[PDB]
């Protein structure tokens, strides 16, 4: 049916990560803490995890988007605050502590009725590139790399009055200028821990379903 | 014949920074080390090692990886096995960077599980490489077949694959060497049961910098 | 200066190429170095030879699924093994690499090669027949109706490994493997061997529209 | 300048109406097909092979008219991916499906679709078999849209959404005459031969030119 | 930089030429080929000859409506057939193509030609008179008041098909068809025949403002 | 004289892709096939065929369209009829691409309704062509009148009109050939009642690629 | 049908009034 060829603009490594997807969900619920912290990690869902572990050294910028609703849907006007913590500074503890007025933490003030906010993050590691595998020791100290710390966000509503909102905030992620170095095969076994490749060897899934015999090509 | 990994021919420092300095050892360290030889049987399952961890506490090179904390080298693996023409079965030589033993049973692995020493460790799950990765896809890596009817050597040259251009030689581990018997071994009765496998390792362009004690 | 506003005012459209603002102005990334590997594009992964599962019947378990058994109790013309040529349909090609990236990339086309190699003793010798069938019809039935196809006669004396080129599959083509002569051993030699099967793709292999995968199931 | 084939399709028209009614499914799917109304169907069957991009517009109201601010989601499915089933299933968080988040008070959204067929051009007639398998072409699948309101709370809205369509860079290849008989099925030219409409009204006789 | 906003801020105006954003960036269309046909513009449809309904009285049914009957029981001067020249007004021109696209395109102008041809036996011979009337007045009454018009004398011996050019109709002109001599057969020949009528447009045929049609009635 | 459809003069492949290969048959397949001759009467209503479906299971060309699944050709239709000078009536020869039989009665059509075989099928609604399309507009297509007082041949050359530059020759169907008697036939009594109509088909530049069985 | 696949020569009566046919190389068994 198909006799012609196709192009090579779409099989490239820059386009293979280029489109954006969901990575996280946070909840505020100010009535009662009043804020929500969230770490920067691309190992949130298994769909993006299975792609990005096809390599071992990557180097890439990023850009995010915060899209918020209320619980019912009616978006009354307010004013939020999306902060950012470079890795090394202490995270916030209460909603009114002195870690919300520093000058090292870039803040982004956006209302609710406005279209969603957008902000980019440069490459932030002391190494030449990230690693997704680190064999050695810097039992629980095994495989914990000190070179993936990227930061937090610490969403906080801005008031004096402790408003009664109940919000939900999504984080989308896009990658740019991706350069990947060395390949490795795709993981087949499912996941158990967030940061360890353990696989529950009591039962092993196969890579192909069975069939009748070896002499029948019709499956 | 030989298989050169990724096309490199490993070289010295590319005029790096924070060296005024780093020494270049003589041919006292460029000699063919020979590790011990295992035994491969009908029901054996596999072996692996770590680098540069199996060369520690050994020779002149042991007396530099424990008194320097900056390190860079490249290796020349030379796997050889000896068997007569009445045996069969096929090995598999693969040199995988960043080799992580995962751990089993729904529980972190121990010390000697992940750093074997000179006598290399064995597998338990050769089908999934103890990392949840199927062996069917496992030939992206630099590989070279040892097939007991055709050839008996497999020469692999490995450059220095690392993110930071100088790392330590005690805690970190650059890569590993797996040897997996894909075919089972069968042989007619009366002959020798065990067939040995020996290794040979020689450093290429090892540097050192920064002294301790 | 005057201006108007078209539709498309405040839409956050994904798969976008408009830029944004940096959060750390004046910051310098740590400078890159020269590292081996350096994949420019995914097409130079899927042309590297991988090991194909063929014998994934019930009884075969563990590492043995990879191998194809050839015994010496076979007469002539007994149809040793067979499997479809279908990179992406569920079955034998599901364990290889070119059967994985084609679970992305909705349409695909190109040429595939299939490489076999042998794991027997040095003394033995037997001929095999590697026949391809065109994707219109079903598999052959006898030795005579396969030799009229695209056979490649392969023996064990001179050669130890043979290849075969399938031209232009699409988004349905059965290879077979017949016996031409029973497996001849000398005395005091085990009369069983295994044949592994390898597969990859040629250079004119192209892809199309991206699509998220199906084999991984859970979330978070 | 106006009798040309690029201008003959260039102006935009209605093609579809969907309903959400979240109280209770909570979403609405809709296929991409230009064979929705007979006015655009009768024009585009004057040819046999066309090739053209497209661009849409989603214009939404409420049932009463008061447009309170909310946030919707207009997704898109390239042909081959499974359609959504519930309002909260895992087909709303993939990366292959381009999403468009737009409020209600904003001016309406707008998005274009490139040409998406493995053939060199579309077909509007396909003689053969790939009884019910007759004339069903596997090369017109274009996708869906799957409108869904975004909340956690299951708001009580009742919406209606229209879809407008415009064509661009149209190149048509071979002609054919205009259909006269009315339509019965959406995808088959059947015409109910028990009664046939004529193409001209009758008159008195053949010798009277005055009608 | 400063800016202002004129009226025309957020209007979604149909019949628009502003672009939009692509939803699949980086995607390539499948490459075109060379195919016959390739209509550049609709004007090269409406200059191809089509068959005109004339005899759509009550009794005529099915395929026979197309034909015009000429019998041998006619004397001289008996006014065989007649129809107005009106591309778009409901009647004889409604079945042809140039009577269909003019149901779009509110105004039109140009020149039309009318071609007749004949479907009789090889032996027979009779003359006909094809007269045009100007669009100011009514149809002629006798043979004498049509021969003063724009007649074209047409016989059956030499020619088998004749044409006629109507100059410059607008957005009201009657053609007639008289008998000059009764239809002469040899013996053992059926004394009836049919004359079909064909019509098209010339090269200076222009159109104007688009308008959606009326003949199709329903919706969805 | 001859009528060339759309101005093409059909040619070979335009250096297509996925051919390294495709064979070009000799003059064993370039011969004038002659189908059967129907009979046309006073109350007859029409005929049609399909291509390349009426050439299957016939001749050398039948032994290539059922053992190849890539196909491309162009045809040379040569319709001829024979009648004396005491008969009258006019035919109509039209070559329509993408010819679809619809079906009637408010109910999909059968197998032999849409694929006739060598003996062509008849109409039921010649006024609307069994697709809801009036015959008054039906001369956009390549047409050529057979008129029994002037001429007795009608030669049509058809190129390969298709979207995909290689399609199959069993399931798909490129075009069809309709022959519709517009005028009724009348004749004085005593003479012959039936008047035959014969066809002649010859392939021009047929290619084939990809073999089965 | 099984003769038109042979060595036919289509002959009518309008233009031509006489037709020929060449049999190649008979010997010392061929049916027209």
């Amino acid at each position: 049916c198909v006799v012609n060829r196709n192009g090579v603009l779409e099989t490239t490594i820059n386009h293979f990560f280029s489109r954006s997807g969901l990575v996280g969900v946070v909840n505020l619920t100010d009535g009662t803490t009043g804020y929500a912290t969230w770490d920067i990690d691309i190992m949130g869902f298994v769909q993006l995890r299975r792609k990005c572990e096809m390599f071992t050294y990557m180097r890439f910028n990023a850009e995010f988007t915060f899209v918020t609703t209320t619980e019912n849907g009616g978006a009354r006007p307010y004013m939020l605050q999306y902060m950012y913590v470079p890795p090394g500074a202490p995270k916030p503890t209460g909603r009114d502590a002195f870690q919300w007025q520093t000058a090292t933490n870039p803040s982004v003030f956006v209302k609710l009725t406005d279209p969603p906010a957008q902000v980019s993050v440069p490459f932030m590691s002391p190494a030449s590139a990230y690693q997704w595998f680190y064999d050695g020791y810097p039992n629980t100290t095994y495989g914990l790399c000190p070179n993936n710390m990227m930061g937090t966000f610490a969403v906080r509503v801005v008031s004096r009055e402790a408003s009664q909102l109940k919000l939900q905030t999504r984080v989308y992620m896009k990658l740019k200028h991706v350069r990947a170095w060395v390949p490795r095969p795709i993981r087949s076994q499912p996941y158990l821990l967030k940061n360890f490749p353990n696989y529950d060897s009591s039962k092993i899934t196969n890579s192909a379903r069975d069939r009748s015999s070896i002499k029948q090509a019709n499956m | 014949n030989i298989v050169l990994a990724y096309g490199e021919w490993p070289e010295y420092c590319p005029d790096t920074d924070a060296t005024a300095k780093p020494t270049r050892p003589d041919v006292s360290v460029n000699r063919f080390y020979t590790l011990d030889s295992k035994m491969w049987q009908e029901n054996s399952t596999g072996w692996y090692w770590k680098f540069p961890d199996v060369l520690n506490k050994t020779g002149v090179f042991g007396q530099n990886a424990q008194f320097h904390y900056l390190y860079r080298s490249g290796f020349c693996l030379h796997v050889q096995c000896n068997a007569s023409k009445f045996h069969q079965g096929a090995l598999l030589v693969a040199v995988i960077p960043e080799f992580v033993i995962a751990g089993r049973g729904s529980p972190h692995p121990g010390f000697t599980t992940t750093f074997p020493g000179t006598t290399g460790a064995t597998f338990y799950d050769p089908y999934v490489l103890d990392s949840g990765v199927p062996l069917s896809q496992a030939l992206i890596y630099p590989h070279q077949w040892i097939n007991l009817r055709t050839n008996n050597c497999a020469t692999v040259i490995v450059p220095y694959i690392n993110a930071v251009p100088f790392d330590s030689a005690i805690n970190h581990s650059n890569f590993g060497l797996i040897v997996i018997p894909v075919s089972p071994l069968k042989y007619s009765s009366g002959a020798t049961t065990a067939i040995p496998i020996t290794i040979t390792i020689a450093p290429l362009n090892s540097e050192f910098g920064g002294l301790r004690q | 200066i005057p201006a108007e506003l078209r539709p498309g005012t405040n839409q956050f459209l994904t798969t976008d190429d408009g830029t944004a603002a940096p959060i750390l102005p004046g910051f310098t990334p740590t400078p890159t170095i020269h590292i081996p590997g350096e994949v420019h594009s995914l097409l130079e992964l899927c042309r590297v030879e991988t090991i194909l599962e063929v014998n994934n019947t019930t009884e075969a378990t563990g590492l043995t699924r990879l191998l194809i058994p050839v015994s010496s109790q076979n007469k002539a013309d007994e149809l040793c093994a067979a499997f479809m040529v279908d990179p992406g349909r569920i079955g034998p090609w599901q364990s290889t690499l070119v059967g994985q990236i084609c679970r992305y990339y909705t349409q695909w086309s190109g040429s595939l090669k299939v490489t076999f190699m042998f794991t027997g003793s040095f003394m033995a010798t037997g001929k095999m027949l590697v026949a391809y069938s065109p994707p219109g019809s079903a598999q052959p039935a006898n030795r005579e109706t396969a030799m009229l196809g695209t056979h490649v006669i392969w023996d064990f004396g001179l050669q130890s490994s043979v290849s075969l080129v399938i031209p232009w599959i699409s988004n349905a083509g059965v290879v077979t493997l017949w016996y031409q002569t029973n497996y001849v051993v000398p005395p005091e030699t085990p009369g069983e061997a295994y044949i592994i099967a390898m597969g990859a793709a040629q250079d004119n292999f192209t892809l199309k529209i991206c699509k998220d995968t199906d084999e991984v199931t859970q979330q978070a």
